[PDB]
RNA sequence: UAUUAAAAAGGUAUUGUU
């Protein structure tokens, strides 16, 4: 048809005796409810009522999995300092003499790694939305 | 006390499919159609002549994963495999040339005529893939 | 069921001597390990299961121990037969599959990962300790012919002596419903087919003078039938014969 | 789009255009599987 | 599975090989030109800056000299292609509809490869770059500048040619769009309009 | 495309309408037809 | 009065305190010592403990090691916890999958971005771009990758950081780490 | 029977929701009936049509009532369907019988 | 200009079943399984490693052998193996008698230092983030012990340790004057923050002590006695 | 309300007859926004955009039977290819829906004794694609789902390859797979529109950016009056003005 | 319906069909890009891998010698599945046999009875690495469940397809850089 | 409002912590 159908012009279409007796449910799921995002509630990324869940429980660590904020190693700059325990005793804030060129080469690539990183991430939200989150139907399971 | 989020809204997992199966729609539109006070959709139509298969039942109620439920979406040359990569490869290389006979076929047909002249499991692979090279 | 101890049910087609699967004192069943082969971790393992769904084979027939001779006795069938799928050296459907409570019931401690009451009585152990100590310089039973009793069927045409015939991995003649009061003639209706199998290996399929006259009239009872479409005429060799009709 | 006379329209057209004998691969050209015209391969023929 | 025939451990000290293969050429080239690339012949000829086709088959006559005349130009364009992507044109696409369309009906059980041809016959017509605007269109990668001219093309129509191109059904789409299809597809901008002198 | 308001002649000029009918002639290929485009160049006024 | 090593007053401080035993070479400790590590020479102990406790930690031993000395929960509640992070630990485990059967798809996009590579610039000039070492013709310069990719290969000591301990008012948990409030 | 539920389309906004069941039949076999949501009476009247028109239903009047009792249980309601000389139910449920 | 015909007696070196073999020894060679899609420097590196380091019983015999198949598969040593792989005091310190061991104890609240020596010989009191201040009339209880005041008070140790450790050894009669220095074994009570950093202090004083055996001594709760309730249970 | 005119004889016909390209006429009237006169509208765009979208659904069902039914007989074989025909048309026309109608396809009746002609053509069982993707484009061909035809084919071909990068690209979970109550947002839908349009906002606000909410050059659909109007000015007053010709 | 691995509502693949990867590619082919295509080769088909637990509560560890050297005297095998404390892995995280974790606990704490494995600790730790396999470090068992592992990898080979990229445009500079520095 | 590249949370109240 032209619309979804789990949707009417009112709000969420009710289907049982719950929805009929207590219509707030329809057209309220939390302080991100939007007219595009009634019942549904996963709302929107960023939003209030947007994580994904796996199974029940929500999902909020999506960066500290990737190891943004997590563990953040990267490494790629951090050899490059560790290395240099000259340019890191000295006034370890310069230009300094040779090796902040190649502290800036490494980060040059970290910077464009992790925002290939970040768009994985990213990706991944919007896939394991798709193909695993029950979006909040199923009963909890981390207790 | 803490719920699942959208609990409120979540489907009856069992029987949310079965509204939607076609056969309750062949046993809903027969009589709606049987009545004579409706004008049967094209699907019904055809779908009356060639109704769908019988025993298609829906893994919600045969509480049995292992069973292939569906027809459609059902589902040695290991070795011939890592120890040669042109073997493998010699029709499905960008998409398996499905239609012309592949050398790890007449392989596999080789490897058994051999085994059963009665020479030994190692040995059999070896000739098999030296006729393979020497064939090349 | 709301209560713990309650979700398993009402399981009729188990085999315990209960339909409340909560009252079972047998199989506690471990909840959070079960369940990646036979759905949930409360309905019965595939290899227990009393009623089988129509796409899923059912269960394996344990064959001899040696097992050279499953093969062997297809001689008979076509040359190269592969081993058959509903055959198994090692299929016993009173294998205790391990329970988490049953067997490592950790209840009664801090669950600290070392404690847990770990029960040993199911699982065939791992340990080189046996087949290393229980090794002899004499042979095994199989060869000490030990073993009298041979197959509990006695004479079972696959095992023991050799299968002649075709391989039949439906029931289509198991469930066939006899057509004659001596029944020589066997019957398996669909809706719009019907399938006439004589069944008569002792003799060869051949039909004596009044087979062949309830034969002539279960055949036309059957394709004079309405909702005959097809009738499958044939002959139900329950391994016993490679004979059509003699 | 329309509620049903360009349906209507096109299924009493393709009924009088319909074909019917046997072909020259001997099959009606609807039967389960002996496709005709492939690709229009029979006016490219009579094209070339 | 690392694929049939080719090499991994393969450097450029590494001595040459002999088989005219895409990989081949490429290596050899990294050898020879050092570091010159070409998305396409036509990198390369941007490049070259004024080297026609035949500024290069007429070299290439004379440089070997049992070749034809226009295999010359061949031997050019695919050692080109060859170090490149091959090339979008419509003198290869003849060749390939005529030539399938000589060869017909298949072998393939289901007419599989010419199923395929035929994806791809249709795969680089106007109408699927019409579409392929059309598509564009309903995703927003255009801008103020793109609208106008769209509009201002819609404009220069008239009745008798609107009724006409849209007997097509696509042609109109095409007639309104086609600066636009001109964009998506073609990864340039004309316009680095400079500065404005009065 | 000419200025129908005068934010257009902000970024107009036939000078300017040089470089880019250049544009179109270095990519144009032959000449028969870099003869129309150097036709419509010269008479659309181009400062040449 | 007589506590355990593990008990907040273990080795009491005061005018009355008194530690048993002898504490040379042979200690108290000499069938209780966990985790010893020979010094290899001159090699820094802020990186020989900077790696135990971070083991120790990654294990989590030092959570059970602080929350079961402090406060002698009811089993009960000591079964609870666990049992709930036995069971938070096994639905992590569920999305550090999902994640990770993600990043394999997302490494073969980075694997078959190579392969485009390969198959438009030539499997030897792509390994030079990795740096196939083709007009490096002298052993000399071989022998500086060498040591270059040695000294390198020998990391040098990573020295992992092992989050402080936190002590709220009452002490709620001495597993605390950060700042939240967890459930008791 | 028409009712009114008060929705809360916020903390501090609410509608009173009226909400309708009906049941749009012809007893030449074919029977649907809707209930809805809805902020007003003829608007709630027209989404719980809609929706009984999707929940419409059929019988095979061949037999003229059911030849067999058919037990079967709504959502709470223990429903028995059996044969009677004559209707014989409410004046609701026989009216829609 | 490069004229095809004329290279030759090279184009028929392939066509030659000499060379026919001489490459297809070479694609057989190659059809097998490699695990390397480009060139991996580490590969490369490993290979070069070891380039730089290096510079008939049929089945009939096997079939009455029992022990084969065991030794096939086993895991354990075959062959004449060694004893440091199992003797009990491998991996264990091999102290001296003229060894300071000093403890690190690092309570939640507080972290002190002691020493002791080979015989349990105190050489000084217990040195305190309380007793030498760094703890009362301060920020809070939430720094009682973190990692400032315990490195700041087994500093203050080491200032005392020197001295006194180099009189114990002039008091017994080791005249170790210059350049040698302090045999000491760490033994730290820690898990907590005051442990984090008096590391370093200790490890500031390398110049002084060469540590010898860094262990520590946390005992874990298998089963004793309850420990004080907290707020819950 | 998508409430189509319920049709009648001559006059709906004559109003539904002289309609013509409806997608087009819709782009017409998003363009027209650029003369003088008008401004380019969201609104106009917005109903382009349905109306070239309208057939979403038969697009969106087509694609996944092509590409989520493991070895789906012989399409090209009428017999399958009729059983698409009609659900297919059947889903256009709003009759079935997107879950039913797969379902009667994956249940529709191919070839006795299935999956043993299957395990001899098929190792793992999943067949090749391209009868059943050329079977769909002849499908949605032979009926005029589409005014201009190559569309068909276009997003029937595009909506696959773009689908053929995403990791898992062939499995749905048949609950967000079509319709049902619950689903996700349309950028996150499996073979539509949006999917490519994934992208999303950047906001950095003023320290008084709620405030301002009318101040920008934004477009009033509905305009302030002094009422609610503070000292709002209007959407076309500038109070620094820059100089220019 | 969730699938038993983490709860995937799907199957985890990355291509199904034969053809997918054609007809993804295919006027590439039309063209004949794709008669080179080692893309379209190496990767036509590539599923993913065996991410998950053939024998999930460690049924199958250890291996057979490990049972009838995990006695009393044995300290050597023993501490070759305890911590470095003494402590046993969790069965979340060491999943052993039955068996093996029965003759485990009663053989460390017989030999601890004799006094012959210290009351805590793990005397035989490094000695013990050898078996213990060391697995984070460089080479990538896809069935791991650290994610920082992937994560490295997934960067690393990243890192290196960036490279190619790289080099091949910087070498693109400078060959438009030697254009105007040797012809002007 | 429990430091993600902004994201997860309860009510005995039913305009509902005065």
């Amino acid at each position: 048809r032209q619309h979804d159908s789990g949707v009417n012009q009112y709000g969420l279409k009710p289907v049982n005796a719950y929805d009929f007796i207590n219509p707030t449910n329809l057209v309220n799921f939390g302080r991100g409810t939007s007219f595009d995002n009634l019942g549904v509630r996963r709302a929107g990324r960023g939003e209030i009522d947007s994580s994904p869940s796996l199974g029940g429980s929500p999902v909020f660590t999506q960066a500290k999995l990737v190891g943004l904020s997590g563990e953040e190693q990267l490494t790629m700059c951090q050899s490059e300092t560790m290395a240099l325990r000259v340019c890191m005793a000295r006034g370890g804030q310069d230009t300094c003499e040779r090796e902040s060129r190649a502290l800036d080469a490494c980060l040059s690539r970290v910077g464009h790694l992790r925002r290939a990183m970040s768009e994985a991430c990213g990706e991944f939200n919007d896939w394991f939305i798709q193909n695993v989150s029950d979006n909040h139907t199923k009963p909890f399971q981390h207790r | 006390y803490k719920m699942p989020k959208n609990m409120g809204v979540a489907p009856r997992f069992d029987v949310w499919n079965e509204s939607y199966e076609p056969w309750q729609h062949m046993k809903r539109m027969g009589r709606l159609v049987g009545t004579g006070f409706y004008i049967p959709p094209e699907w019904y139509n055809h779908f009356r002549m060639f109704p769908p298969i019988n025993h298609n039942f829906q893994q919600e109620k045969t509480l049995n994963p292992r069973n292939e439920s569906e027809p459609t979406q059902d589902d040695l040359r290991d070795e011939l495999a890592r120890k040669s990569r042109l073997l493998a490869s010699e029709g499905m290389r960008y998409y398996n040339i499905f239609w012309v006979r592949k050398p790890l076929d007449r392989m596999e047909k080789e490897y058994y005529e051999l085994k059963r002249k009665g020479i030994a499991h190692s040995e059999a692979i070896k000739k098999v893939l030296e006729g393979f090279y020497k064939e090349l | 069921a709301n209560h713990p101890n309650r979700q398993s049910g009402i399981q009729f087609l188990t085999h315990y001597n209960t339909h409340q699967r909560f009252r079972v004192n047998k199989d506690y069943i471990d909840y959070m390990h079960w369940g990646k082969e036979q759905g949930q971790a409360r309905l019965p393992h595939r290899h227990q299961r009393v009623a089988f769904d129509f796409d899923d084979q059912l269960h394996p027939t344990r064959t001899l121990d040696n097992e050279g001779d499953s093969y062997a006795w297809c001689a008979e069938q076509d040359p190269t037969l592969g081993p058959h799928p509903d055959l198994d050296a090692s299929f016993d459907p009173n294998r205790r599959v391990f329970s988490h409570p049953e067997h490592w019931n950790k209840m009664f401690s801090k669950r600290r990962p070392g404690e847990g009451r770990i029960d040993l009585r199911v699982l065939p152990s791992q340990s080189l300790l046996g087949p290393l100590m229980e090794q002899s310089d004499t042979q095994g039973a199989a060869y000490f012919r030990y073993d009298n009793r041979g197959h509990s069927n006695g004479r079972v045409p696959g095992l023991n002596t050799p299968f002649f015939g075709e391989f039949d991995r439906k029931m289509m003649q198991a469930m066939s419903r006899p057509l004659n009061a001596d029944r020589t003639i066997t019957g398996n209706d669909g809706r719009f087919s019907k399938t006439i199998m004589i069944n008569e290996p002792k003799t060869h399929q051949a039909l004596s003078g009044k087979t062949a006259s309830e034969l002539s009239v279960e055949i036309d009872k059957a394709t004079n039938a309405v909702h005959s479409k097809l009738t499958v005429l044939e002959a139900a060799q329950s391994g016993l014969t490679n004979y059509y009709c003699g | 789009t329309t509620i049903g006379i360009g349906e209507r329209i096109r299924e009493i057209a393709e009924d009088y255009a319909k074909g019917f004998g046997l072909g020259p691969h001997g099959h009606s050209p609807s039967h389960d599987t002996c496709q005709y015209n492939t690709l229009n391969a029979e006016e490219d023929r009579v094209r070339e | 599975y690392v694929p049939a025939g080719h090499n991994t451990l393969s450097s450029l000290r590494h001595e040459l090989r002999l088989e005219l293969t895409a990989q081949s050429l490429k290596e050899a080239w990294m050898r020879i030109s050092g570091g010159i690339y070409f998305q396409s012949a036509d990198d390369y000829y941007a490049s070259v800056d004024g080297l026609d086709a035949e500024q290069l088959g007429e070299v290439l006559a004379a440089l070997f000299p049992y070749l034809s005349t226009y295999e010359a130009q061949a031997l050019v364009q695919c050692t080109l292609d060859s170090i490149s992507k091959p090339m979008n044109t419509a003198s290869r696409q003849l060749s390939r509809t005529i030539t399938a369309e000589a060869v017909g009906l298949d072998n393939a059980p289901g007419h599989y490869t010419n199923f395929l041809d035929w994806m791809g016959r249709l795969t680089e017509t106007r109408g699927f770059k019409t579409e392929h605007a059309l598509f564009q269109f309903s995703r927003r990668k255009f801008n103020r500048d793109d609208v106008r001219v769209m509009f201002e093309n819609y404009k220069l129509m008239s009745r008798a040619t609107l009724i006409a191109d849209s007997a097509d059904s696509y042609s109109h789409f095409y007639t309104v769009l086609k600066d636009f299809a001109r964009k998506v597809a073609g990864e340039d901008s004309r316009h680095q309009i400079g500065v404005r002198i009065d | 495309l000419e200025p129908r308001t005068p934010r257009d002649w902000l970024q107009f000029s036939y000078r300017n309408l040089a470089y880019a009918y250049n544009g179109a002639l270095r990519a144009c290929q032959s000449f028969p037809e870099m003869l129309v485009c150097y036709k419509e160049m010269k008479q659309r006024g181009v400062k040449v | 009065g007589g506590y355990m090593m593990y008990h907040r007053k273990s080795m009491g401080t005061m005018k009355y305190s008194k530690w048993k035993g002898a504490h040379g070479g042979v200690s108290h400790f000499y069938g209780r010592t966990p985790m010893v590590e020979e010094v290899k020479r001159n090699e820094p102990i802020t990186l020989i403990d900077r790696r135990i406790m971070h083991y120790v930690h990654r294990s989590r031993l030092r959570h059970f090691q602080l929350f079961r000395s402090y406060q002698q929960k009811s089993n009960a509640t000591e079964c609870k916890l666990r049992e709930g992070e036995m069971l938070r630990r096994r639905w992590h485990r569920k999305l550090q999958k999902s994640f990770i059967a993600f990043m394999q798809f997302k490494t073969m996009k980075v694997l078959e971005d190579q392969a485009k590579l390969v198959n438009t610039y030539g499997q030897a000039a792509v390994n030079a771009a990795l740096g196939d070492s083709w007009d490096a013709v002298s052993d000399k310069e071989k022998d500086r990758k060498y040591v270059t990719i040695r000294r390198q290969v020998k990391a040098l000591p990573v020295v992992s950081v092992v989050p402080k301990h936190v002590a709220t008012m009452k002490q709620i948990h001495n597993d605390r780490f950060n700042y939240r409030w967890r459930v008791n | 029977a028409y009712d009114m539920r008060v929705v809360k389309f916020s903390p501090k906004d609410h509608r009173q929701w009226i909400y309708c069941v009906l049941y749009v039949g012809s007893g030449k076999g074919i029977a649907g009936w809707g209930r809805a949501v809805a902020p007003s009476t003829q608007e709630a009247k027209k989404e719980a049509i809609r929706e009984a028109f999707s929940n419409i239903i059929a019988v095979d009047l061949e037999q003229e009532g059911p030849m067999y009792p058919v037990r079967v249980n709504a959502d709470g309601v223990r429903v028995l369907l059996y044969p009677a000389k004559r209707i014989v139910a409410n004046f609701r449920v026989a009216d829609i019988l | 200009a490069q004229l095809p015909q004329m290279d030759w007696e090279h184009m028929s070196a392939r066509s030659s079943s000499d060379a026919i073999r001489e490459e297809m020894h070479r694609l057989v060679e190659g059809d097998a399984v490699q695990h390397q899609r480009v060139f991996n420097e580490r590969i490369w590196y490993e290979e070069e490693e070891r380039r730089r380091l290096q510079t008939v019983l049929g089945n009939d015999y096997f079939q009455s052998r029992f022990g084969y198949s065991l030794v096939k598969q086993s895991e354990m040593p075959q062959g004449v193996t060694d004893y440091n792989q199992l003797d009990m005091w491998g991996e264990m310190p091999k102290y001296t008698r003229d060894m300071v061991f000093l403890y690190l104890i690092s309570r939640r609240r507080n972290t002190y230092a002691v020493a002791y020596t080979y015989e349990g010989k105190r050489i000084l009191s217990t040195y305190t983030a309380g007793n030498r201040g760094l703890k009362g009339g301060d920020r809070g209880f939430r720094s009682d012990g973190s990692t400032d005041n315990g490195h700041q008070v087994t500093s203050m140790y080491l200032n005392d340790l020197l001295p006194k450790v180099r009189e114990l050894r002039a008091n017994e009669g080791r005249p170790i004057g210059r350049g040698e220095k302090i045999e000491l074994v760490v033994r730290v009570m820690g898990f907590y923050n005051g442990r984090q950093g008096a590391v370093r202090a200790v490890q500031d004083r390398a110049n002084e002590f060469h540590v010898r055996y860094f262990e520590d001594i946390t005992p874990f709760p298998l089963n004793g006695p309850k420990m004080p309730r907290g707020v819950f249970k | 309300q998508m409430i189509p005119k319920n049709l009648e004889g001559e006059r709906s016909r004559r109003e539904l007859m002289s309609r013509g390209d409806t997608e087009f006429e819709a782009l017409v009237e998003f363009i027209q926004g650029a003369s003088y006169d008008q401004l380019i509208s969201g609104r106009r765009f917005k109903k382009v955009y349905d109306k070239l979208s309208e057939n979403d659904d038969t697009f969106v069902w087509l694609c996944h039977t092509a590409m989520s039914v493991l070895n789906p007989g012989d399409v090209r074989s009428r017999l399958v290819y009729n059983h698409l025909r009609t659900l297919a048309e059947a889903v256009a026309n709003g009759e079935m829906t997107l879950r039913t109608a797969f379902r009667f396809y994956e249940s529709a009746v191919r070839s006795p004794a299935y999956r043993e002609i299957a395990k001899r053509q098929m190792e793992g069982g999943a067949a090749t694609r391209l009868a059943g993707i050329s079977a769909a484009a002849d499908v949605m061909r032979r009926m005029g789902l589409t005014r201009r035809p190559m569309a068909s084919y276009f997003e029937l071909y595009q909506r696959i390859v773009e689908r053929s990068e995403a990791m898992t690209p062939w499995g749905f979970p048949p609950l967000f797979q079509f319709e049902e109550r619950l689903s996700l947002e349309p950028r996150l839908k499996f073979f539509s529109r949006a999917s490519q349009q994934a992208l999303e906002r950047r906001r950095r606000g003023h320290i008084m950016s709620a405030y301002t909410t009318l101040q920008g050059r934004r477009i009033f659909w509905i305009p302030p009056t002094w009422n609610r109007a503070g000292r709002f000015l209007g959407p076309h007053v500038t109070l620094y003005p820059g100089m220019t010709p | 319906r969730e699938g038993w691995l983490f709860g995937q509502q799907v199957q985890l693949h990355y291509h199904r069909f034969p053809d997918e990867q054609l007809l993804t590619n295919l006027t590439r082919w039309r063209t004949g890009e794709t008669v080179g295509d080692i893309a379209l080769q190496q990767f036509r088909n590539a599923q993913p891998f065996d991410i998950e637990d053939k024998d999930p509560q460690g049924m199958q560890r250890p291996s057979p010698e490990v049972y009838m050297k995990l006695n009393y005297k044995n300290p050597a095998t023993i501490s070759r599945f305890l911590t470095r404390t003494g402590h046993m892995y969790p069965a979340d995280i060491l999943p052993l046999n039955p068996e093996a974790v029965a003759k485990l606990r009663v053989a460390k704490a017989q030999a601890v009875r004799i006094g012959l494995y210290p009351r805590f600790g793990n005397p035989f730790w490094f000695r013990s690495q050898k078996f213990r396999p060391k697995a984070y470090q460089e080479n990538y068992d896809p069935t791991t469940y650290s994610t920082k592992h992937t994560m490295e990898h997934f960067a690393y080979n990243w890192v290196q397809t960036d490279r190619i990229r790289r080099y091949f445009k910087e070498l693109e500079e400078l060959q438009k850089n030697a254009s105007n520095g040797a012809r002007g």
